RNA sequence: AGGAUAGUGGCCUACCAUGGUUUCAACGGGUAACGGGGAAUAAGGGUUCGAUUCCGGAGAGGGAGCCUGAGAAACGGCUACC
RNA sequence: AGGGGAUCGAAGAUGAUCAGAUACCGUCGUAGUCUUAACCAUAAACUAUGCCGACUAGGGAUCGGGUGGUGUUUUUUUAAUGACCCACUCGGCACCUUACGAGAAAUCAAAGUCUUUGGGUUCUGGGGGGAGUAUGGUCGCAAGGCUGAAACUUAAAGGAAUUG
């Protein structure tokens, strides 16, 4: 059954941005899966995206710009402390200077430079670079 | 899907996104809800009762005329029945398959059937006894189980 | 609690006669001593007083029957035969 | 030799095992 | 996916896991059974 | 295609997919105003109505259950709503 | 408490050293010795106006409340004064960064100034050792619903 | 068809279960109809059917013994006969059946 | 409830109740097990070792008992047995 | 254990063949094959591909259900109703082409979305033998099933393809 809709979301839209599509649609789009793509969208890995108002928990259609490489979700989101945060970074991205690792922390979902910024941690939630 | 099976069906009713009552609806809810609960009084089960104002009424959906649900209508006017309506049907699944098994002791299909029936029974009324709409240590002990469906 | 944990209502026997014909002796003397059904009052009250002889301890009716079960499964089989030969004859 | 062969003659060794330690017991 | 338990409370079932199947290695075998003092010429010395 | 309006697909298009696939699912089935000869009252049918239903005054029967949509009787007319 | 037979023992009950003088009467016509444990938990009234002797309470017996302050799940009330709470945690396993659910079981001594069931969330305070295995005292019933309340059977 | 229109007269309606209260509604003149059990012996079915040829009742033979007459209507022990004195909002009376 | 103890406590005794632990591994068995601070190796995560320079425990051929003394069930104290 | 017992046919008996030939081939033929009531619980029990979920490619068939056509066809030729045709759709057994992808390859539409490594979960393996053996336990009437070592030995065993 369904498990993670925030892994359901990254993976299609690793699939479409694969395939070179520029739209991607996302069921059934959470709001942690809505404050994901805001840091996406932050940092501009995607366009634009709306979302749609079924009553059913809705959907998601998102504009993707070509710029991702990879994004995908950490299973389980493991507890990461203030200094383990870059063993997450130096385990996951492919350089020093761009990609990020979301963490969900008390102050609210963030990437890890924000988190650094703000020094905060929480729970890891995924990557996107 | 399919609990007990390999099926992977997707039928199912798509209800319309307006929550509103249609506009060529003119019954009142009061009269809705005395149609429900003429129908309960005739013995009739909380789907049936929806089925037959979807079919001869003009009732889209109990919950959208009026305020509240079929079962919740039923129980504010004291309609409640003993068990759910569910279980209850899978509890009369379970003993017209016994019975069926007690003239018929070679049908190997019919006892595969029977225990999944039974397992099916199990769970659901683990979740009814964990919400508390059956008391604690309610079972289904399948000797007398006749007796609850009567 | 559980006294025996396979001869049952063999256990007057003993060690003797072997284990097999206990068996066989166990399946039948459970048999003969059940009770059934009585299918004239409807209760669970048909014993067998000698072999062939099963009485309802109420309605005090007397079937002839089987040796060591009420009905055999011969009986049965003939039971329907002559019910389809009866209706075939008399339709 | 082919495997089931190797099984049935090792049943069959199993047996006379078998046997002879019942005598001994 | 994977065939292993990546449940954030699956810690005991992943240590049993990794305990059970340690025995199909030879070194790991040999030490927990004490081979070298039961069944060896030299009683785990170097000489003898 | 790569490129396509998720967000404003064609009404042939979406009316020719499942009603669970549709961009907002809803349903495809609709109530009737019935109306027999033998009476004046209107009756409202459900289009997939699974029930022989009858007019509130007379036991005539209006629909017939099938595996779809039901089947109206011969000799009534009824008007989409 | 205030009933169910505080002499049914061989040896009479009562709380040491305070007495009541048959040459001078009151209203209450009994001197009862209770105090609150400290540490904002509230002497119970069932306590206050009782009968029960129970020198092992903590608020009318001997015993005094300090060390640990623990919390747990009624799992058994078949001893006499004696009850058994569960203490479910999760241990961290560093290799595998994950938990795994452990736990541990507390024979906790209660008064009968308390009524507690099976599934019961208590709180319990350290006290000095009251049998072999007993440490730990009932001083309040965390039961605003105690998830049995609402989910046991109503006649 | 008759499990449910006979529950439907246990839950709303009113009833007596047994020879002797059947035949004293019987010659009372309340019964409305009386439901026989198919393993009744025949001389009391025969007088149970002579009852109601008196008192103009309508007679219903259950396709089934006591055990399961008692069990349709949703009781622990056999009935031989039963007789609805007024039905409820069930149509066991009305019907044929 | 009492006895004993420096004192709590089935520590022991009398009476009473039938309890207590356990697949979240009790209980039993093995350890070529004293525990730890630590050691070796190691990108990261780990693996193996730790009788042994410090801390805690235990013992003084094996058991048991005891005097003296604030403190010992002591052994470069005593008593008995092997 | 009872019934049945035509056929075929372990064992066995025979005729050939053969150096031998209680093998293949031929003729018979017991148990068995069938059934009722109890056991057994194993198969290359195979898709040698666990289950649940999501997404990712082109195509035409087919089975079951449903929707639409001012389509054909049947007694009367839209006027008492199935079969067929066309277009969709859900679900299923599959198939064809190609792999963007994967793989050691054979190949694969999953065996893809896997060093850009994390959707959830169960079970199994750790060079070849010894060995599914010994022993203990347990289930079974038995045959045997399940669970299951060690000593010792050894440099390969094995997979998929290439040329001969």
């Amino acid at each position: 059954t369904r498990s993670s809709v925030l892994a359901d979301a990254l993976n299609a839209i690793n699939n479409a941005e694969k395939t070179g599509k520029r739209q991607v649609l996302i069921r059934p789009s959470s709001k942690v899966i809505i404050k994901f793509l805001q840091v996406m969208q932050k940092h501009g890995y995607i366009g634009e995206f709306e979302y749609i108002d079924d009553h059913r928990s809705g959907k998601i259609v998102v504009q993707l710009n070509g710029r991702l490489n990879k994004c995908g979700v950490i299973s389980p989101r493991f507890n990461v402390k203030i200094g383990d945060i870059e063993k997450w970074t130096a385990n996951l991205l492919p350089a020093r200077q761009f990609g990020y690792v979301i963490l969900t922390t008390s102050a609210g979902i963030m990437d890890h430079e924000e988190a650094r910024r703000k020094h905060v941690s929480g729970k890891i939630l995924g990557f996107v670079y | 899907g399919r609990m007990h099976s390999a099926g992977k069906g997707i039928s199912s009713s798509a209800i319309p996104y307006s929550r509103n009552a249609p506009a060529w609806f003119k019954l009142s809810s009061e009269s809705v809800i005395e149609q429900i609960v003429k129908y309960a009084r005739k013995g009739l089960t909380p789907s049936q009762i929806g089925v037959l104002l979807r079919d001869a009424h003009g009732v889209t959906q109990a919950r959208v005329i009026t305020g509240n649900k079929i079962m919740r209508i039923l129980k504010s006017n004291g309609l409640a029945p003993e068990i759910p309506e569910d279980l209850y049907y899978l509890i009369k699944k379970a003993v017209s398959v016994r019975k069926h098994l007690e003239r018929n002791r070679k049908d190997k299909d019919a006892k595969f059937r029977l225990i999944l029936i039974e397992s099916r029974i199990h769970r659901l009324a683990r979740y009814y006894r964990t919400v508390a709409v059956l008391p604690p240590n309610w079972k289904y002990e399948s000797a007398t189980a006749s007796a609850l469906v009567n | 609690a559980k006294r025996t944990k396979k001869v049952g209502i063999t256990g007057k026997y003993g060690v003797r006669y072997g284990s097999s014909l206990r068996r066989q002796v166990k399946k039948l003397e459970i048999q003969q001593h059940a009770r059934y059904d009585c299918s004239f009052c409807g209760k669970k009250t048909v014993k067998r007083g000698a072999a062939g002889i099963w009485t309802c301890s109420c309605c005090k009716k007397t079937v002839a029957g089987g040796a060591y079960t009420v009905s055999t499964a011969a009986a049965a089989t003939v039971r329907s035969t002559i019910r389809r030969l009866r209706e075939m004859v008399e339709a | 030799m082919r495997a089931k062969w190797r099984k049935k003659r090792t049943r069959r060794l199993k047996r006379k095992r078998r046997k002879v330690r019942a005598r001994s017991k | 996916g994977k065939g292993k338990p990546r449940g954030l409370n699956s810690a005991r079932k992943l240590r049993v896991h990794r305990r059970n199947n340690r025995w199909a290695e030879n070194n790991y075998k040999k030490r927990l059974l004490g081979t070298a003092f039961k069944s060896s010429p030299f009683g785990g010395s170097s000489h003898a | 295609v790569l490129v396509q309006d998720l967000l404003h697909p064609t009404a042939a298009s979406e009316a020719r997919k499942h009603k669970l696939k549709t961009l907002v699912q809803g349903p495809r089935s609709y109530f009737l105003d019935v109306k027999c000869p033998g009476c004046l009252n209107i009756t409202t049918v459900f289009s997939h109505a699974q029930t022989a239903v009858t007019c509130e005054s007379c036991s005539t029967i209006l629909c017939t259950p099938t595996g779809g949509k039901a089947k109206l009787s011969e000799g009534t007319s009824f008007r989409r709503k | 408490s205030t009933e169910l037979t505080v002499q049914s023992e061989r040896a009479f009950q009562k709380q040491p050293h305070i007495f009541n003088n048959p040459k001078v009467k009151t209203s209450k016509r009994t001197k009862r010795w209770y105090k609150n444990a400290g540490l904002g938990f509230k002497t119970p009234k069932t306590a206050i106006e009782g009968s029960y002797i129970d020198k092992k309470c903590p608020f009318t017996g001997l015993v005094s409340i300090r060390g640990k302050i623990l919390t747990g799940t009624v799992v058994s009330t078949k001893m006499h004064r004696t009850i058994v709470i569960r203490r479910a945690y999760l241990h961290y396993i560093p290799k595998y960064n994950r938990y795994e659910k452990r736990h541990k079981n507390v024979p906790v001594h209660v008064s009968p100034a308390f009524r507690v069931q099976v599934g019961d969330i208590v709180t319990v305070g350290q006290c000095r050792p009251i049998s072999k295995t007993v440490r730990f005292n009932v001083v309040k019933v965390s039961a605003a619903a105690g998830k049995a309340n609402k989910q046991f059977a109503k006649f | 068809s008759i499990n449910q229109k006979l529950a439907l007269v246990i839950k709303s309606g009113k009833y007596t279960l047994g020879y002797k209260s059947t035949v004293k509604s019987l010659r009372q003149g309340k019964s409305k109809l009386i439901i026989i059990a198919a393993n009744t012996p025949v001389l009391r079915k025969s007088e149970l059917e002579y009852y109601a040829m008196l008192s103009k009742t309508k007679v219903y033979y259950f396709q089934g013994g006591n055990n399961e007459l008692g069990t349709a209507v949703g009781k622990l022990f056999r009935v031989g006969v039963v007789s609805i004195l007024e039905a409820g909002d069930s149509d066991i009376l009305t019907t044929l059946a």
